[PDB]
This record gives C-alpha cells, structure tokens and sequence, in this order.
C-alpha cells in the first residue's frame, strides 16, 4: 500500500510499504484521511532525531478493516483514529493520575511507530479513539491532533469565561485553540501571527483582536488594550512568540507553550517572580480529551478549516507549511 | 509598566 | 531614631530621621530587630529603580509603641511585623481571590515605603501580623520573609509526602525552604548550591542529597539518583540555577522561581513541552500564609539560623553577603 | 425616608426611619432599586433567628450622596450596589484565601446590619461594590444577589463546557443559573422545578431539558436522557430537591447546594461513598465574583428577567412569592 | 484449594474448590496473607445485596504461581496484591482522567468477582499491583485495603500541614488515617470512637485529642478545643459519626465519607450552606496511590496493627468485629 516515508535528506518518499499481520489488542485501519501537522515536518527534519523509514501521520481516521485476537473495544466497519497519542502504558504514575500523554513509555504515531499518513495503519484498538457518527472524516482528521492539543491546551490554561487569552500562531493548531477559547470556553481572544492571511481568517472566525507582530509590539498592544491577557496559548513555530507571551499576560497570568521550535525561550526572572507569571508545556490531550473534542466538532462548536491533498502532494504541501500558505489543515485524502 | 517588574506598580 | 537609609551610591548611611505622626489606620513600632535579606541587596543596588533615600529592611520584629485613629487590629505591647507585604489594596482581583501578595497596588517594606530597618517604624496595622507569644523575636524575623516565602513557595510547588524536591540556593530562604519541605511538608530534599558550607548546613539539618552545581551537574545527578525531582524551588541568586531546576525536574514537574537575579532564565521549547514542565514565580506570601508559617517556628518544626548584628555593621554584612560568606540570616539587634 | 422593616409576627411595616450620620469608611446611597429575595422571606419568617426591627433589602442599587471620613473607593454621583455580603472582616483565614463570604465575622444586609430595602442605605465603602456603566439598575440588583449567587454557584460546580448540569428550581435565582450555566459556561442545563410556568420560561431561556418533578421522577429521568448530569445546582426552598440532585449526577458528579430551606437533606451513605459524590455549600460570592458578574450582565450575555414595584407592594409580593407566582424577580423601584 | 465463601444465612464456609484454568491477561497467585476488612462483614450480610457463593477478601498478598498468554507485567516469584479495586476498563472518562476507581465497569474483589481470602486466587495482572521487596506480607494485606483507603482520604480531605483532622471510627482502617494523618501529612488529629481501647490505642500512636462519642458530644468538643476541624474522615460503621463530622468542621471544612453503614445521613441544609461545608465521598485508591501507599509502609511511616489467624478462625473474627474487638486488623495467614 502507498505511505508517506521519511527520507535520510529530510524528504518524503511516496512509496511502497507492506504491513505485518496483526498481534492480540490490534486493528487494521483502512485509512480515509489523515492531516498533515506541523509535528510531521519537525519529525521528517530530524528534530527530535532521525526518524528515516518511519511513515509518518498522527490525524489519520480510518474504517476497522479487521481486528486481532482479543479486540472488543473495536469492530470491523468502526471508524477511529491514529492520534500523537498512539499508545500508553496504562499503569504508570502519569497513566493512571489522569496524565497518560505524559507516560515515558508512549508509542507517538508518525515518529517512534508507523503512523496514519498511508493507505493502512495498524493501531492499538484500546487506544484508538472512536469518531462519533455526526462528524465527517476531513474535520475528524483535524480535532486527532490540532483540535485535541488545542482543547487542552485551552483547558490547561485555567482561562475563565469573558477572560482574555492571546492565541500565538494561527495555523492548524491556532486557528482551532481560537474557535475552543472563542466557542467553547467563551474566552475574548488576541490573534497574534506574522501572517495576515492567518489574521484575516482569525478575525473572520470572531477574533475580538488581530494583531501582526512582524510589524507591532504584540505584548505592548495586548497590554494597552486588555490590562493584560489572563492566559496565552502558544502554537507559534518560533521562540519570539514565546518570548511575546511573557509579557502580553497580567499577573498571574498562565502562558500554555504548545508549539515546538527547536529553540529556547527567554524568562525574566524578575518579571516571572515579581508578577507571579506561569508557563506550563501541554502535550496534545488524554483519549477522554480527544472523546470531548471530537464531540464539539461533531456540534459543529468548532469548524476545522481542510483542503484535501493526495498523497503524492506531501513534499509540497511541507513547503507550502514553510512558507506559510496554508489556511488551518492540508488533508490527505485516500477515499477512492 | 508593562511589564516593569516592581516599578511599574501604582 | 536611627535608620538604614539607601545612598545614590548603592551603599547604606545609618542617618537620624524624626518620623511623621500617625494617619488612620497607622500604628508606631518600637523595633526589635530586622533581619536583612538579599532583596534589600537589590534595592540598595538599583536593581528595581533607583530607591535613594528609602529606610530598607522588610524582616521587621517590632513593639506597638502608638496606635492612631481607628485602629482595633494592633494595641500597645503588642509584638507586630514589617514584611515585604506591607499593604495591599484590599479590593481587586488579587486581594480577593486569595492572591493578594499580586496586587498591582501594593506597597513594599523597603522599597516604595519606609522600611523596618530602623529603630521605629510606621505600619498599616490590619497588615502588620503579629508575632505568636511562642516565638522569640531574632527567628520571628526570619519568617518575616526568608521563611514565609520559602513556606508558600514549597505549599505552591504542590510536593507532595514522601516526593522529591529541589532546593537550589541554601542562603537566608534555601535553608529555611529545606526546613519547610523537610519538617513540615514531609518531601525528600535535594540541597543544591555552589557553596560547600551552605551544602554542610543543609545536610547537617536532614537534606536527603546534598550537591555542588559548580562543580557537579546537578540536574544530571538528580535524574541519575531520584529519577528526576517532582518539584523544585529556586532561592538562588543566578540565572543557572533557574536553569539547571528545568531540567533536574521529571515529567510533569512545576520549578517555583524565588529568586530575584538580575538576569533571564533558558527554557529549551520541546523539553518544556514534550514533558509538560512547569514554571511558576512565587512572591512572599498572604497575611494568612504569614500566620501559618509563624506558628510552625513558634513550634519549632523550623529553627531559623540566626545571627545578630549592630545597625552598624549594615554595609559590612551586606558585603558578606555579596561574597557569599553569610550563613542563615543576619538580623540587626536593636534591643537595649 | 421609608424602609422595609420585619415585625415580631413575621410581616414588613413600611416603616419611618431617620438614618444616622456616616462614621469613617461609610457611604450613604440614595436607592434607586432593591430586588426582594427569598432570603429576605426566610429572614423576616424568622428562619434564621428572630430579626425583629431589622431593614430588610440585599440586592440594593443606589448613587452616592454623601461619603464619610477616609472614603476613597467612592464618591458622590457613583452608582454602588449593597448586597448579602455587606462587609468582611479583611484579615482572617477566609478572607485572605479567596473565601471571604465565609468570614466568621461578616455583616449581612436585611439581617445583621440594615440593608437596601430603604430609600437610603448607609454601606460601608470599601465593600458596596460599583455597577459598570453599561447595565441598568433593576436588571443589576437581581445581579446583586441571585445572579452573583448562581455565577459563583456554578463556578464552584466545577461543570466544564458541553456538560450536563441539572438546576433545580427556576426561580430568581433558578432562572440566571440557567443564564449563567448555558451563556457563560457552555453546559447543557436540566431545568427542574415543581411549577410549569417557571418550566416554560426556563425552556424559552434555552433550558435543553425541562423536568416537573411533581408530574415526573427527575432523578430518574436525568440519569436516563443523561447517564446523569455531571453537576447538579440546588436554588430549591425544599429539601426534596436536595434529596433528589444527589440522585441524578453521574459518579463523581458535584451537588453544589444554594436554597436555604430551615429543613435536613439525606444522603444515602453508601451511593456518597461507592459512586464518589460531592456536596458542596455554596454562599454568594465575593467582591471579585460580583464584578464579573455584573459584567457579564453589562455585557448582556445574561438578562434579568424584573417587574417593578412600589415598596407599598412588599408584603403583596411576599405571598406572590410563597404562592410561587413570580417569574424572575420582583423589584421595589425607588425612583421617579 | 480453600476458599472463605458466603452463605445464603450470611456466614462463612471455608469450602474446597478447584480454579478454573487462566485467561488471556491474568496470573495465578498463591496466597501468603489476607486481613478481614468491614467490607468483607457488610458483604457476608448481604448489605449490597445477595452475593451467596462469592470467595471473600481484598486485602490479599500472594506469590505468582503462574502467568497466563501475554501477560508481561507480573512473572512468576513476583509478590502482588488483591484489592477491592480488582479491575477497571481502563478506557473511560473516570480511568483516563486519574478517577479509575469509580469505574462503571470495575470489578471488585470479594464482591463482584472471587476475592483473595483464599489459598489461592486469579487476578489481572496488569491490576495487581506488586509489594515492595521493604514491606513484610502482613503489613502489606492492610495497606492493601485499610492503608490505601485511607491514604487516599486524606489525600482527598484537602488537610495541610498543622492543621486539624478528625477522624472518626479508629478501627482498622481509622488507626491507619490517623497513622497516615499524623506521620505523613503532618496534622493535628483528633480521634472519635464509641470503643475506649481504640481510642487508648490511637492516643498511644500519637493522637492529639481523643473522644469518646457515646459519652461526650464529639462536635462540641472539637470546636471548643481546636476552632472545628479543617477535616473530617469518616471511617466508622454507623450514621451517627456521619451526622457528627458535619459539625465538628470549621466553615469551609471538608467532611470525607468512608465508611460503608448501610444507612443515610442527615445534613442540615443552613449549616451546609452558610458554613460553606463540603462532603465528598472516596473510593479505596487508584494502582498509584496504592503503590505510594505501601511504599510509607515500606518506609516504616505507617505501621499497620495486625494479629495473624487461621481461615478456620474467619466467623469467630466477624463476631470479633461486630463486637468492636479487634484493635487494628485480622489478617488470615495462608503461609507454613
Ligand atoms: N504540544 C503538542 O502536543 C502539539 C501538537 C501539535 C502540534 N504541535 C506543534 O505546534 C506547532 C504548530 O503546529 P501547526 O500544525 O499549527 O503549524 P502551522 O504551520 O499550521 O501553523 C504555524 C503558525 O505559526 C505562525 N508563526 C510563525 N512564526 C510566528 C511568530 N513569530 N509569532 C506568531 N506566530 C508565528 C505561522 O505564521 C503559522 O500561522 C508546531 O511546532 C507543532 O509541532 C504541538
Ligand atoms: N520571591 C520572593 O518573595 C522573595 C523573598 C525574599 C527573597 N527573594 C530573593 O531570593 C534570593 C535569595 O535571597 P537570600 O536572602 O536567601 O539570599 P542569600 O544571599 O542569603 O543566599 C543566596 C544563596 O544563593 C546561592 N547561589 C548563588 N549562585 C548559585 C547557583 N548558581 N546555584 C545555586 N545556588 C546559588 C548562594 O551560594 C547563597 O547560598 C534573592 O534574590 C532575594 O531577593 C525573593
Ligand atoms: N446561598 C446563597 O448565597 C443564597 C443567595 C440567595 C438566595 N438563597 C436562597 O436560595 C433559595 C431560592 O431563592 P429565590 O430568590 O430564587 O426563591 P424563589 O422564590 O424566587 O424561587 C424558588 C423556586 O424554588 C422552586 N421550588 C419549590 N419547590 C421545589 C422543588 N421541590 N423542586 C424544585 N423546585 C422547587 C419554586 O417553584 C421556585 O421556582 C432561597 O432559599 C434563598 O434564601 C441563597
Ligand atoms: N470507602 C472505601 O473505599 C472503604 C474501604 C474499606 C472499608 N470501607 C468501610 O469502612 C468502614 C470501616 O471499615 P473497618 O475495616 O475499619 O471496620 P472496623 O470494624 O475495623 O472499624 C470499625 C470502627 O468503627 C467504630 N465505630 C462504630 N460506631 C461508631 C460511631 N458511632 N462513632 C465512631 N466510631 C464508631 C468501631 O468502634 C470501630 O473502631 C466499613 O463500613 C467498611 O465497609 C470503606
Ligand atoms: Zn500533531
Ligand atoms: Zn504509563
Ligand atoms: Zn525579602
Ligand atoms: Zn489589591
Ligand atoms: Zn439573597
Ligand atoms: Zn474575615
Ligand atoms: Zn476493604
Ligand atoms: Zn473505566
């Protein structure tokens, strides 16, 4: 069946990929979609070390083709999906406090196990997460990671209703933590972002405030016209945003970092002490959180923004992502 | 002031 | 009466100063003493705006001497403290969610108000805490500060019994903070400090761990030793401590930042992502917090280390603690 | 100037009353509206001890006439508001916590202290919290006590976006719970209450399930349309719906209580323990709690529902009350 | 094998029977220890209905004889344990958000599925949670249920150090909250008893006030003496103590529900309400907090109170326990 590789050059090789026969506990998939995010294009380069030869994917939504030896919580015609979160231990101190994504022996779709960019996916049936019958397979793809991450990103950030939170990036992951903060958690929203298109869109979809940081001081603005955000979410792909969110909030502001430059924040001390400011990483969602988010999408409370791609287009929907031409999600479509 | 750590309070 | 008053020149003159009459509200302390902590340092220095002119000192133990109009909450004879916290606005969105040390109004004991340092002082006196009869007046000073942000610091790391903390800087706060998490909050202790007789009194009075982080690597150590600790709290007065307490954590683990360096602390993005850390600022503590952390001297689950000094001896002690040669707290005696 | 004042059998005497001057840190409002609560009932029932003599009135809306010595926070011309919590002590365990309704020494309006019942009402300034500009007076005096109340209430449910949460009885406090819950908090409201006019209004206001509990057994129908509601909110005057709430959450769900019905709920021990439910005593909210929820109604994404009345009505409306034929609030209107 | 069966009469027949063979996922144990807990006694009784044929016991520790297909987590030598938390689905919002206990699909040992009062019981591997090599078998049997249970109780209470609880009913589970109430998270205790030698036991483990509850009003006691409780738990075998904590709270006290009476309290509404009282119930532990359970035992911070018996003994010791005989635990010895 045809798969997205990662290459030794940090390319994609559209190719030729053979899956084993299923052990007890799994699932084939047949795949229907699956997104492309951000996370695949660090992966592919190398960031979190060299993944050549893994298929990549962690938005994959597919049918149940058929299920291995002791299977019950998956039934062949079930539509699930492949998440970041591909599989926990399930007995840890992270796994069982409520913390799964955190476990130290997580199997990650797309990086440290085969992933849903490809035809077919074996999962972990207890771990993939069934989609509910009133969402499309496209927006499902979306909330597997961005949507997901982002709910608790959202979630985590401790932001109360008619509060301020100041989105950072509003990509794939950002343009849906501003339709969670906006449609669910009933925030008031800063859309901050290099990109107009980015903020056009934001604005489109309610921002109460888009701001350009390429060519304004975001924190000074957000300041003056807020008193200061009460949290930030960051899904930017770089450490100015980061750096911006520190100083955009109020105190006792909580900043959530969610994107993953490989690069390194700058905190004032004096600011972090004096102000009683927090900054907390986020790590996509715990399957009862993913349960949550696709139930909101499912609502149509939040609106995946998805253009569909075949496969073939991956090399060039990752420079598209470099260069900042996408609105929300690229989808890869496999539906014949 | 803002931020101003200290300084920046009323 | 005589007071430490801060120079243009970033040193201290003891000078004779006739204090105003009481306001509303206001009550005259007779001083006991005054500890001195590394924050006077700082303000003395310019580091938080020029001060010239201010009476220092924020470890305050004094005698209700007056009471002006109004006031029910203090009466003459009464032992009273001068803390960093030395009024707050009382209604805002700080002071009334149980936060008040953040508030945006707040006036500070030997900074943006006259100080303790001096042989009288002026408090506001429903914020000058009084003194538990159990707890002589050098330790109650302690608390004032060193003890009572060091006490809220490790309430706020969320430590749990039997777990492990950090504590990195073993001066005035960090031996008091190793005396909290260890008598009173029941966690293991990692003392860490670039001071080998700081590590010495640390592990005379229980530190589970004891390590050098000039000449060893100490996150390393942690990890290697504990598995990583589930908090830590930075008194340090230097950016790598803050730096070395983010990654000596395990996954999930909060660093409280005390400490008030001039100075930015590095925060690599994945690892604060990928393994959802945690940073948060902590600023002394509440009237409440105050009242608890005196009670637990006063029943001596925490001995402050002491040593008293004449007023004169202000420049010399805080060339002492420059060169880090000062153990504990010095405290400025100004009984009979 | 006329006030509400209680006998010694359990009606209101419109009464002549001569205010006594401003001591320090007072303020006299001229009144321009007071919403009577159910409170206001029970009080003058005698429910909470004999209050004979007493101004009834805490969900009082006036302008500033005149200010006392030391007053700051107010001045003339401002609109102030005068609620259950009339004053705190400022300095205890609660107060200093975020807790401050809790405060042990605390002074209530229209029962330990004269309240807003009056054409003129003397506040304490500090704690006679401002109206925002954009809302007007008989919609903010319901948010005086029946809105703060239930925002707080449902605050402290802990209920999260999309969740089902029941509210029993749809009176004035009963119909902004619904307002608060569904406009503010996102959850999905059972509305259920022993009277179909309140139903159908409550149903018009976007109640997404509507119960008799007179004509059905609530509990039962909750956990079958549900699987039971993740938090229950009590605005009920009778312990059967105490009773009932307990039923019809879901293992782990919150029993937030608010009525005050002189009567004892049952709670079957093991179903408290075995299914890890919660109840919770909830008392109107703090000065923080009524900023924010007077903005919200500013905001208009909560809408009181009033009918003006001359204070001539009082006792009139009080049966109203107990005949339980008010929809929304009745509002004694002082102004010309 | 011999195995503590119920009878339809509501006593113990100690009955040979052959085990079937293991499943997919489980292991054998052969058993060294099982205590006796209360639940056993309300189980035998028929208080959760008619369970006649079901092994009793899960407070059970037992050598791994032999391991089923696929099971990796336990092998055989390895010393595990049979708690009522048997098994939960592991998938659900109550297991994946850090609730596992409450679990709609749990099996419970001794209840639902044959418990470990037996020579030999099946278990779920990956749910038997293994003792630490430090702790003796007999000990581990009561941290199994009692500790566990109790740990997490206070855990639950919300006590802080220096601060008071009260714990009523000092039995096998009581002695343990108090041991882990006192050396663990360092509070005040007081303890509550009908039975003076419990209440002579307790004091001699370091319980700082003791009363007895059928001489002496408990609740008025407390609050004379300590202010109210911070904390209640309740792990005592009838209604009364139930009704008693809500009392003995201070405002904003949380009263934690153990016990398991077959009987329903009673709380006064007002108190609950204008107090701010809170009551939750809690459910033994998850595999977590069992692990941080036996490792203070491990540790000598907790020593459990136990005599060792014959199985033959087992309706002698449920006439010992109806009749408050029993000072700590009984603990069936399988071993030699
Ligand atoms: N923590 C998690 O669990 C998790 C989950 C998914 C993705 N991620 C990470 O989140 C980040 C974003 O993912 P994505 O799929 O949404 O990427 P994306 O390419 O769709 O969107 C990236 C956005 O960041 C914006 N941006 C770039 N520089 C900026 C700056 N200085 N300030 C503000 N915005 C800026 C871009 O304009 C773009 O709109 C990636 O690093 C990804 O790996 C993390
Ligand atoms: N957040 C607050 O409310 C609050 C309250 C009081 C003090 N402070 C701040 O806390 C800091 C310390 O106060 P203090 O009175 O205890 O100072 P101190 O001089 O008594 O102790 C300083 C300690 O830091 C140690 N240190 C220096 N460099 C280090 C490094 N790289 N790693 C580890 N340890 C190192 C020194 O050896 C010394 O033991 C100061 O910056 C002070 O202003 C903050
Ligand atoms: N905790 C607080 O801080 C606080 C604040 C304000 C009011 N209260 C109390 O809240 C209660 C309600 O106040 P209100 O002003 O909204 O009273 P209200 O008279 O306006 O409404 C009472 C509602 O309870 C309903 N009801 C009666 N029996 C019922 C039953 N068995 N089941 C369900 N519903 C039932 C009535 O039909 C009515 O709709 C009173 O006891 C009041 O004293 C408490
Ligand atoms: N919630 C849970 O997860 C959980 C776990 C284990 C046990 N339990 C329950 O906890 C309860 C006790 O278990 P146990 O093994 O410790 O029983 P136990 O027989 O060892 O202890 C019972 C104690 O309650 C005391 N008592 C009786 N009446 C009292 C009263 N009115 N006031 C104060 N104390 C009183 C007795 O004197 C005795 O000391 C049982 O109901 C059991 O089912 C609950
Ligand atoms: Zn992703
Ligand atoms: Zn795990
Ligand atoms: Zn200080
Ligand atoms: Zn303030
Ligand atoms: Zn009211
Ligand atoms: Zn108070
Ligand atoms: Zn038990
Ligand atoms: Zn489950």
């Amino acid at each position: 069946m045809k798969a997205a590789v990662v290459t030794k050059d940090h390319h994609v090789d559209v190719t030729y990929k053979t899956l084993r026969s299923l052990k007890h506990g799994e699932a084939l998939l047949k795949m229907e979609c699956c997104g492309v995010c951000h996370t695949d294009l660090h992966v592919k380069n190398g960031d979190f070390g060299d993944k050549t030869g893994v298929i990549l994917g962690h938005e994959g939504i597919g049918v149940v083709a058929e299920v291995g030896p002791g299977v019950t919580s998956l039934k062949p015609g079930d539509r699930a999906s492949v998440a970041w979160f591909y599989e926990g231990c399930g007995h840890c101190e992270y796994c069982n406090s409520g913390n799964e994504t955190l476990c130290r022996s997580v199997k990650n779709a797309g990086y440290s196990v085969d992933g849903g960019m490809a035809e077919e996916c074996i999962v972990v049936a207890d771990y993939a997460v069934k989609v509910p019958d009133g969402l499309d397979s496209a927006a499902a793809s979306s909330i597997t990671c961005a949507g997901v991450t982002t709910y608790k990103a959202v979630k985590l950030s401790k932001i109360r209703p008619g509060q301020w939170i100041a989105i950072y990036g509003l990509g794939g992951l950002g343009n849906l933590a501003l339709q969670y903060a906006k449609n669910v958690f009933n925030a008031k929203v800063i859309a901050i972002d290099v990109n107009d298109e980015q903020l056009k869109l934001a604005t489109e979809m309610g921002a109460d405030l888009a701001i350009n940081s390429h060519t304004e001081d975001a924190a000074k603005i957000v300041q003056e016209k807020t008193g200061g955000a009460h949290a930030a979410v960051v899904t930017a792909v770089a450490k100015a945003a980061f750096n911006s969110a520190v100083d955009a909030v109020r105190a006792g502001g909580r900043v959530v970092a969610v994107g993953l430059p490989p690069e390194s924040m700058s905190l004032d001390i004096p600011r972090l002490v004096l102000d009683g400011i927090e900054v907390v990483g986020s790590l996509v969602g715990t399957r009862q959180d993913l349960t949550e988010a696709f139930q909101f999408a499912a609502e149509g409370k939040v609106v995946p923004k998805v253009a569909l791609r075949p496969l073939a287009d991956i090399n060039t929907i990752f420079t598209e992502m470099e260069e900042g031409k996408i609105r929300g999600r690229m989808v890869i479509d496999f539906r014949h | 002031a803002i931020p101003n750590p200290l300084l920046g309070l009323a």
